[PDB]
């Protein structure tokens, strides 16, 4: 049943906050 | 090192 | 050789 | 983990620390799944080389955890572990190949700010996330330097993922498709490694699809820690993910 939320943070994505370091990330994908 | 664990926490 | 685990 | 940072509060609350009874151990890392069931590396549970052969009652899992140390008292949860399932294929005698295991609890962790599961990737997302240059980030209390030592809270550091022959020609240990080789390359500049006591953790990525979170690896090996010309070796959870899916389906 927690398969729905997966992967998403209570203190972050919940909330649309990033941290800080998340950004790095996401500008590696191409 | 490692503090302690409660015994009625576990 | 063999694999280190850390 | 060497040239990380400390995490931020709640950054990865799929974290786990596996530890020892007694005497009182960080053990390994390992991640939460679902409310029952905890993802590590086998070695942490089975390592005959160093005898070591943990049983359910030898460990406590620790959810929600920030502290290497304290007792984060109405933060962390403790779990006892009801079932240890490792790979049968598990390869112990040389390159560490399926290098995977499930824990199932004895109760449901109750969720939380600081406790939440993390997703397992689909053929698709692995497709789309695990390639070369794309960076996932490994966590864990492991130690700092290969050798303060020890670090007072959760590190965090992101990472690459370094092309397969560029993996194959860093070591002489037999790779497989099994696992994925990451980290900064010399000329790169930046560093970062897991070490000592990261194993088990997860190694994650966010997708850029939907914004959620997948573990692509877990922390297996290297040969030291944050050496120039090494890399971290991390167990392809999606090519593992048939017998994840097996396990949790007749044992649940």
């Amino acid at each position: 049943s927690g398969e729905a939320d997966c992967g998403l943070r209570p203190l972050f994505e919940k909330k649309s906050l990033e941290d800080k370091t998340e950004r790095e990330l996401l500008e590696s994908y191409i | 090192d490692f503090e302690e664990i409660p015994s009625d926490e576990i | 050789q063999t694999a280190v685990p850390k | 983990i060497v040239e990380g940072s400390d995490a931020e509060i709640g950054m990865s609350p799929w974290q786990v620390m596996l530890f020892r009874k007694s005497p009182q151990e960080l053990l390994c890392g390992a991640s939460l799944i679902s409310d029952r069931w905890v993802l590590t590396a086998a070695h942490c549970l089975l390592y005959p080389p160093w005898d070591k052969n943990f049983t359910e009652n030898d460990l406590l899992v620790r959810i929600g955890k920030h502290s290497r140390t304290r007792y984060e008292r109405n933060i962390e949860k403790i779990s006892m572990l009801e079932k240890i399932y490792i790979h049968p294929r598990y390869n112990w005698r040389e390159n560490l190949d399926r290098d995977i295991a499930l824990m199932k609890l004895k109760k449901p962790v109750a969720f939380s700010d600081y406790i939440h599961p993390v997703c397992l990737p689909d053929r698709e997302t692995a497709a789309s996330l695990l390639q070369a240059g794309y960076k996932g980030r490994v966590t864990g209390w492991g130690n700092l330097k290969e050798t303060k030592g020890q670090p007072s809270v959760l590190q965090v550091v992101n990472l690459p993922i370094v092309e397969r022959p560029v993996c194959k020609d860093s070591t002489r240990i037999r790779i497989t498709d099994n696992m994925f080789c990451a980290g900064y390359k010399p000329d790169e500049g930046k560093r970062g490694d897991a070490c000592e006591g990261d194993s088990g953790g997860p190694f994650v990525m966010k997708s850029p699809f939907n914004n959620r979170w997948y573990q692509m690896g877990i922390v297996s090996w290297g040969e030291g820690c944050d050496r120039d010309g090494k890399y971290g070796f991390y167990t392809h959870v999606f090519r593992l993910k048939k017998w994840i899916q097996k396990v949790i389906d007749q044992f649940g």
